[PDB]
């Protein structure tokens, strides 16, 4: 009987809307250390007069992204038909 | 033909067939009692240098 | 040509059969069968690189498209593929596992030599035939190999006069470069083979799978007592060397070696040089060039690394003297008031800790400097990695210098033991 | 069981977990040599496992042997079976593989050919031959001599609509791939000019040194004619399947 | 041998720092059926993935290594396969190599054996065409930080916003998991733009990941092939956990039994001088040392 | 006593060896994939069309 009925709900997928703009607010809490240390790091490249045009806010910035999209892009794929469901 | 197929396997128990004979007397009297402290050694010098030098690259990439 | 007295096997084949259906095998242990392993090895690549060769046509502008519709079109070609890449890394594997084994049993006596040289020989042309074989696969670690090996050819002649032109022709893979050194290693990879039966011939002169002398005369039949146990072995390093690489190689990966051999010759001109690396068994020499930046110094390293490994009997051995060799000291010579030293004598391997402490230190340096990349896009600017240019100077060191190998320090403290209880004892 | 042997194994006092003699053991041959005389002091053994290393069945020790070459024969035909693997990778390479069948699927109208009337079509790149044979042409090639025919394992296919009869094979010469001539007088078939080679209205091989009849073109009529599906003739390739899942 | 997890290399691999590298695979977990264990190509979604292609993303990439019949079992049928594909037109200009067979000289329908390649003719025509920069061969794509992650990564990347610093040339967008965060490639996937004949719902999450399945399928090595292989190693693997134990009897059991000897040494005291061992032995390298040493 | 006979012996034992290594694995990896063959998705491909055919405009 299984799979034979209706379904209850539908989601932002099933809908055919894409659901990672409001997933990357819903993840933003929690990878907070990466993003106060990017913060640090642009302040400290304003404050700056004189700077090497090596130093950059990327690095920190790649690692907020990547801890950002760590919890954003899984979620996201396991809703996804084609993929065994979790 | 007149002898064991698999002559003096586990006589005695795993402990001492194994535990004590394979790898007391096999694998620690033979082999990791001669190269533990050498290997030990270059192995913990190895990490530290290589920790020291992903040091100076994070100090390289990340300012502030 | 009267200096040379003659061959110590006629390589005929009425009798290699005889040699091969006599022949005799002590009882042995796994560590020493590393030798069998490479020769599977290449017998295998010989197989897979032949059933390649009539896939792989030599135009560089086509390799890369060839490779990729014949893998579909046709069944098994990139199986032989796979099996040929993944061949070339447990040669390299055995390879080396066999010399760090001969080098602890201390092999460099004189009744080792031609066992000894036979063999690196050997290995020294196994170096070449892989530089060939990367050059076949048309990348731009291909295209890096290759300009490499012409710099370093052009060294030698101060960059005068284009000598290079006959193999690199423009220091570039193109039509002529490519043809010619696929088959420069076709032929080569096929006399690896005669090359690698020469040294088996001639080791088995004084074979021991441990350096103790064992008194038994009775021996296992070669044929099939010793060639089972030797297949069954090679079994069991196969499954180990599937466990580790399944398990530490997740199926798919972030940031692999293999990302450089992205760019193809001719499709793809400018090349990432961010990320530049060879495969693994080229990759301590590649840090050493990272490592030494000055050309000459790091091809003068490269070359001395290679001929001391072929020398070894002849700085280390008893060089028919009886140990009456008498070496130069530097400082010794204070303490002992003497200008040079008899060579010593009493150099067990498994008794003597000092032996088994330099040769474990010896290993792990060569295992460091395999262990990564030195990234010289600033290893220089940020002071390098202490520890690589310590690996690099021990290996240096203890392949060349017998102050770390056959110490004079067991030999003194001995006979001072041997006086003090004949003094006692009278 | 497996459990009985252990437990009896269990109980096994050895030094170390070798099992060696605790004293020393000399044994001497009664029927030496004379002049061996008495055996040294020397200890040569210090394990008895020749005599402990046996099973006493010196009776029934063919079974045994038995037993032993069984277990060898295990060993070497999973290693045999290894190297069957091995050759049908290399035998495969060198034999191709045929993946999947391109398509040859095509039509042609026939209806539209007036009877008695040989058309040149072009299939799968090569000339055809369409021809329409009516009953009294029909007729007329029975009954003649069998002598000039020289292809006893050939035969002749033939269609069923539109009225008439409707055939189809290829139009090449098998002496050389030559086009032959469409109609003669005599005979309204095939007769090559090149080197003279003679063939029949039913496309058979007639006092020609041409040793062969024109090869025949696999198809299938529908729609009365209009639709003679033409597909070339499918052979068995395998393996056929590319995945296992 | 400890490599530090914050520098930017995963693993010790140097390079890659300018990028976002480790999501998916290493911080993260993105599922793909091809390689689960057992895992096998979810057949829809390829079929899926092929049909976005085809309906966008082709008029700027291509694969001129691979050809559409690789898709002739587990997404297509070869009538199907060729009606979609005769959707397309190949001009000679677009071969690599005519070789004399290729005798068109004017655009014709694509088949199912034809190569994969872009609408323009060259790589400089679509260098030319997209702004001087060059939509990038998939074929061999699958090399990029994160394997098949790369292709959903980038396509879906296109939400943050550069930091201080960094400029975005116009034309240019910002995208971390590109090189150097910048990529000239505007964002491609919009929810409905592909409507699928399964009726799948068509989101941006869905198409990226059809189109990196379909992307990752027509590789060779982490492609079509990699969980036939997969299973083909567990076999043989299971064979060789079988066979230890018969390799075991061959040879251990055997040496061991074979070591059963019994020695016994007596004495000798007749007259017999032992003259054999004082006058006798043969070396066959005696030749290397005759004339040479201890003379 | 036979050795032709006692080789196809051999023959007969590798044969086990390949059926036995062979068959639980393919049995296993096909039951497990079962769901991701072309046939389910040629299946909702026809569902849909039937679905979208059934209701539409002139
Ligand atoms: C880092 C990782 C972690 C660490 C890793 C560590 C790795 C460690 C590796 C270690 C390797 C070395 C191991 C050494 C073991 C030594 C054992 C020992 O002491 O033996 C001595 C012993 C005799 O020694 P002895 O000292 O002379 O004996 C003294 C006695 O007092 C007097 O002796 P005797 O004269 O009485 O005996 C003479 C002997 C002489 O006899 C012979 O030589 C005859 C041998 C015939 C072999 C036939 C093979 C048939 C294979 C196919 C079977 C069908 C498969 C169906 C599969 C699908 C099922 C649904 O006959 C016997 O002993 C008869 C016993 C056998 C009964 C018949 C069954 C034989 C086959 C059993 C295995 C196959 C099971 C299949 C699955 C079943 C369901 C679970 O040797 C044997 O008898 C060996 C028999 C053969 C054993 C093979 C085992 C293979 C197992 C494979 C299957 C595994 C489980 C299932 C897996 C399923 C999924 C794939
Ligand atoms: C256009 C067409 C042209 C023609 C095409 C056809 C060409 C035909 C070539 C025929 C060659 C005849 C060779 C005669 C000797 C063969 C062995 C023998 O005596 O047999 C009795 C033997 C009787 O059985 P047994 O009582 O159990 O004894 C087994 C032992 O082998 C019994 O051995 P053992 O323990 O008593 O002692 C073995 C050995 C003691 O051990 C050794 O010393 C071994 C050899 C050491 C040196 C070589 C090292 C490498 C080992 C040999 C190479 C093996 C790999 C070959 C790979 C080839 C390329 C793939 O002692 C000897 O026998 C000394 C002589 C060894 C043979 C060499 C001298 C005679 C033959 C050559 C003379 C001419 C010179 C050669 C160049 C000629 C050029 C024209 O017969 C068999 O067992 C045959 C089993 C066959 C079935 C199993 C394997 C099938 C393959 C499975 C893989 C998948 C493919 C399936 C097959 C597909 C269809 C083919
Ligand atoms: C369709 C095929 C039809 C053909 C026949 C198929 C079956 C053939 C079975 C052959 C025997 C296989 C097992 C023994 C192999 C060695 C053979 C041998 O040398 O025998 C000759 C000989 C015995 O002379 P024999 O009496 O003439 O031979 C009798 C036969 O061998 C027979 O002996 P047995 O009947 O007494 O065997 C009992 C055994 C076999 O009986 C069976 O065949 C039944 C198997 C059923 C498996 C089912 C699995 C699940 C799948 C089915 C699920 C659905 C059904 C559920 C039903 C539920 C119902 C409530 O049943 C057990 O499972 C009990 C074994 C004790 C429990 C051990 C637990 C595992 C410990 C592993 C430790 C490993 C440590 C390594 C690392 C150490 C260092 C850290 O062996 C010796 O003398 C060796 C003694 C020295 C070594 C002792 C080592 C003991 C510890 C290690 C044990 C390793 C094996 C464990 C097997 C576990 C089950 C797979
Ligand atoms: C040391 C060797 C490996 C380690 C383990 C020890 C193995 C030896 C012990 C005895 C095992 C005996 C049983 C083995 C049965 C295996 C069956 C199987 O998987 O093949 C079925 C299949 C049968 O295929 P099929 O006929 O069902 O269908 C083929 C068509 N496709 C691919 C679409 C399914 O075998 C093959 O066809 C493979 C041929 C390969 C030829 C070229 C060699 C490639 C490498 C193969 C081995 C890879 C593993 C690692 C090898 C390392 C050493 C080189
Ligand atoms: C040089 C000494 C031997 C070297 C051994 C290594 C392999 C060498 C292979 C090349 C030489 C082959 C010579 C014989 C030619 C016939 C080959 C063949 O099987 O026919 C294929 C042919 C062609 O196969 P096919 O028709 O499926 O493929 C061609 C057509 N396409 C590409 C469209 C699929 O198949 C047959 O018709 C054979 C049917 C009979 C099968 C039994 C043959 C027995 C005699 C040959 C046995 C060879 C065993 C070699 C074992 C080696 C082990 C290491
Ligand atoms: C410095 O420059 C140089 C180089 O480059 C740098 C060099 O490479 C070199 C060396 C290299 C070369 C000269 C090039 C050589 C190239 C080589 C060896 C590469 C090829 C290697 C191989 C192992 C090829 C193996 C090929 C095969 C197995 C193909 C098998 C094919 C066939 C047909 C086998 C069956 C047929 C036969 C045996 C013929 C017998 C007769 C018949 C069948 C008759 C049939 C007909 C009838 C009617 C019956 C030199 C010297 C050099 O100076
Ligand atoms: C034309 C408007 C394009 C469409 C349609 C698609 N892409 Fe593209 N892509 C385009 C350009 C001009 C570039 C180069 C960007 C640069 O800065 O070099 C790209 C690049 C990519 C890449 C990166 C390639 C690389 O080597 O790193 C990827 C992974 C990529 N594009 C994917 C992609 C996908 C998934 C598309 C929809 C299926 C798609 N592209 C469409 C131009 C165009
Ligand atoms: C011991 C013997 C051999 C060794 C060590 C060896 C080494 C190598 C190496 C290292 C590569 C590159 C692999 C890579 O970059 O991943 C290679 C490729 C290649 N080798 Fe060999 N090889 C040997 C024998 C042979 C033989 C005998 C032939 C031909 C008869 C051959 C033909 C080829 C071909 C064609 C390629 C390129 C294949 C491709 O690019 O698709 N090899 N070899
Ligand atoms: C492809 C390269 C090589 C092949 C194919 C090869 C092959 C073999 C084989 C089969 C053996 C017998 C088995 C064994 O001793 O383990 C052996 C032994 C030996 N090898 Fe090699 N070998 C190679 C490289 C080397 C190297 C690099 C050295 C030394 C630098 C070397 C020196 C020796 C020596 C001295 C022995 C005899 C050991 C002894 O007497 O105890 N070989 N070789
Ligand atoms: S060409 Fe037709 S008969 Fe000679």
């Amino acid at each position: 009987m299984s799979n034979v009925s209706d379904a209850q709900i539908q989601e932002w997928i099933k809908r055919g809307e894409d659901p990672k703009e409001f997933l990357l607010k819903e993840c933003a809490p929690q990878c907070t250390a990466w993003k106060e240390k990017l913060g640090r790091c642009e302040a400290k490249l304003k404050s700056l007069v004189n700077a090497d045009p090596e130093m950059s806010c990327m690095y920190p910035l790649r690692d907020w992204v990547t801890c950002i999209e760590a919890c954003v892009q899984p979620a996201i794929t396991r809703n996804l038909f084609g993929s065994k469901y979790m | 033909s007149n002898q064991f197929i698999n002559f003096h396997f586990m006589l005695g128990g795993f402990r001492t067939y194994v535990l004590e004979r394979f790898f007391k007397q096999v694998w620690y009297r033979r082999n990791i009692r001669t190269f533990w402290f050498p290997v030990l050694i270059s192995y913990t010098s190895g990490c530290i240098t290589m920790r020291m030098y992903d040091n100076n690259c994070y100090d390289y990439f990340y300012f502030s | 040509m009267e200096w040379n007295k003659g061959t110590y096997m006629s390589t005929s084949i009425k009798k290699i059969v005889q040699y091969f259906s006599v022949m005799t095998v002590s009882f042995h242990d796994i560590n020493s069968l590393f030798g069998f392993f490479t020769f599977l090895t290449i017998a295998s690549q010989l197989v897979s690189g032949t059933m390649l060769a009539f896939s792989l046509v030599p135009e560089p502008m086509l390799i890369p498209m060839v490779r990729e519709e014949e893998d579909v079109e046709d069944l098994y070609t990139d199986d032989f593929f796979w099996l040929h890449e993944r061949g070339v890394d447990m040669l390299f594997i055995f390879s080396y596992f066999h010399l760090f084994r001969k080098i602890y049993l201390n092999n460099f006596e004189y009744e080792q030599e031609a066992a000894w040289k036979s063999g690196v020989f050997t290995f020294l042309l196994f170096q070449v035939v892989v530089f060939l074989g990367l050059v076949l696969c048309c990348t731009h670690l291909s295209d890096i190999t290759l300009a490499i090996a012409a710099n370093l050819y052009d060294t030698f002649f101060a960059g005068k006069g284009k000598f290079y032109w006959w193999i690199f022709t423009s220091k570039e893979l193109n039509t002529d470069t490519i043809i010619r050194l696929a088959y420069l290693h076709y032929v080569l990879a096929f006399f690896l083979a005669y090359l690698g039966l020469i040294h088996g011939v001639d080791m088995h002169y004084d074979w021991k799978n441990e350096s103790s002398m064992d008194g038994l005369e009775t021996e296992m039949i070669w044929f099939d007592e010793a060639l089972s146990n030797e297949l069954g072995a090679m079994i069991e390093i196969i499954l180990i060397v599937m466990i580790v690489c399944f398990f530490m190689y997740p199926e798919p990966e972030a940031l692999s070696y293999e990302f450089f051999m992205w760019g193809d010759i001719g499709f793809i001109n400018d090349v990432r040089f961010l990320s530049v690396a060879p495969h693994w068994y080229f990759r301590p020499f590649m840090a050493w060039l990272t490592v030494c930046p000055f050309h000459k110094i790091g091809l003068f390293g490269l070359i001395y690394y290679f001929f001391i490994l072929f020398y070894q009997p002849v700085i280390h051995g008893t060089n028919e003297q009886n140990n009456y060799t008498k070496r130069n000291v530097a400082f010794v010579s204070f303490f002992i008031n003497r200008s040079d030293i008899m060579t010593p004598k009493y150099h067990s391997v498994e008794d003597n800790l000092l032996h088994q402490i330099t040769f474990w230190l010896f290993l792990c340096s060569a295992l460091y400097v395999t262990s990564y990349l030195p990234y010289g896009r600033f290893y220089n600017r940020i002071n390098g990695n202490y520890g690589t240019l310590w690996s690099f100077m021990y290996i240096f060191f203890y392949l060349g210098n017998s102050f770390l190998r056959r110490p004079l320090i067991t030999e003194l403290y001995l006979f001072n033991a041997f006086v003090k209880s004949k003094f006692l004892k009278k | 069981g497996v459990l009985s042997e252990y437990n009896q194994r269990l109980s096994k006092k050895l030094h170390k977990g070798h099992l060696v003699e605790d004293k020393p053991t000399f044994f001497v041959t009664s029927s030496r040599p004379g002049n061996f005389g008495d055996h040294i002091d020397f200890k040569v053994n210090i394990d008895n496992w020749f005599d402990e290393n046996r099973v006493h069945n010196e009776h029934e020790t063919d079974i045994r042997r038995t037993q032993i070459y069984t277990l060898n024969a295990i060993y070497y035909g999973g290693l045999l079976s290894f190297a069957r693997l091995y050759a049908m990778g290399v035998i495969g390479r060198l034999n191709g593989w045929k993946r999947y069948e391109r398509d040859t699927y095509s039509e042609v109208d026939i209806g539209a050919l007036p009877p008695g009337e040989v058309m040149q079509m072009v299939w799968n790149g090569t000339p055809i031959f369409i021809r329409r044979l009516t009953s009294n042409e029909v007729k007329e090639e029975n009954e003649l001599p069998s002598n000039t025919l020289l292809d006893k394992d050939k035969e002749v296919i033939l269609s069923d609509a539109g009225n008439t009869k409707v055939i189809v094979v290829s139009a090449v010469c098998t002496h050389l791939g030559c086009i032959p001539i469409p109609y003669l007088g005599a005979y309204k078939g095939y007769v090559c000019i090149c080197h003279g080679s003679v063939y029949d209205k039913f496309a058979r091989v007639r006092q020609g040194p041409a040793l062969l009849n024109l090869p025949a073109i696999n198809n299938s009529i529908h729609d009365e004619g209009t639709l003679v599906c033409m597909e070339q003739l499918k052979f068995p390739h395998e393996p056929s399947q590319r995945f296992w899942a | 041998f400890i490599y530090r997890d914050d520098i930017g290399a995963f693993w010790g691999i140097k390079g890659y720092e300018e990028l976002v590298t480790e999501v998916g695979t290493h911080k993260g977990h993105n599922y793909w059926p091809q390689f689960s264990f057992l895992g096998t190509y979810d057949s829809g979604s390829v079929r899926r993935g092929f049909q976005v292609f085809a309906r966008n993303c082709g008029n700027c990439h291509g694969m001129i290594y691979k050809k559409y019949d690789y898709l002739l079992d587990k997404a297509y049928r070869q009538l199907e396969l060729a009606q979609m594909v005769s959707d397309f037109t190949i001009h000679p200009a677009h071969q690599h190599f005519k070789q004399y067979y290729y005798q068109e000289w004017d655009e014709r329908d694509r088949v199912i054996c034809d190569h994969i390649y872009p609408p323009y003719f060259s790589q400089d025509q679509a260098k030319n065409a997209n702004g001087g920069v060059w939509p990038t061969d998939f074929s061999k794509i699958k090399l990029r930080p994160g394997g098949i992650n790369y292709i959903y990564n980038i396509s879906t990347g296109y939400h943050f916003t550069p930091p201080f610093g960094m400029d975005v040339p116009k034309g240019k967008y910002f995208n971390p998991y590109f090189d150097h965060m910048i990529i000239g490639m505007p964002r491609q996937l919009v929810d409905g733009l592909v409507d699928y004949d399964d009726g799948t719902p068509a989101s941006t999450p869905q198409m990226a990941y059809d189109v990196s399945n379909f992307i990752n399928f027509m590789q060779r090595r982490v492609g079509y092939k990699r969980p036939d292989k997969m299973v083909r190693y567990y076999m043989v693997f299971t064979g060789g956990l079988l066979i230890l134990p018969f390799k075991y009897f061959k040879t251990k059991a055997y040496y061991r039994n074979l070591l059963s000897l019994r020695w016994e040494m007596y004495a000798v005291r007749d007259g017999v001088y032992y003259n054999h061992f004082k006058y006798g032995g043969y070396n066959s390298r005696a030749y290397q040392f005759r004339g040479y040493f201890w003379a | 006593y036979y050795p032709f006979l006692w080789q196809f012996f051999i023959l007969g034992t590798s044969f086990v060896w390949f059926h036995v290594c062979y068959d639980p694995w393919l049995a296993i990896y096909q039951a497990n994939n079962a769901h991701r063959s072309l046939e389910t998705a040629l299946t909702k491909e026809k569902a849909h069309k039937k679905k979208l055919a059934e209701q539409e405009e002139s």
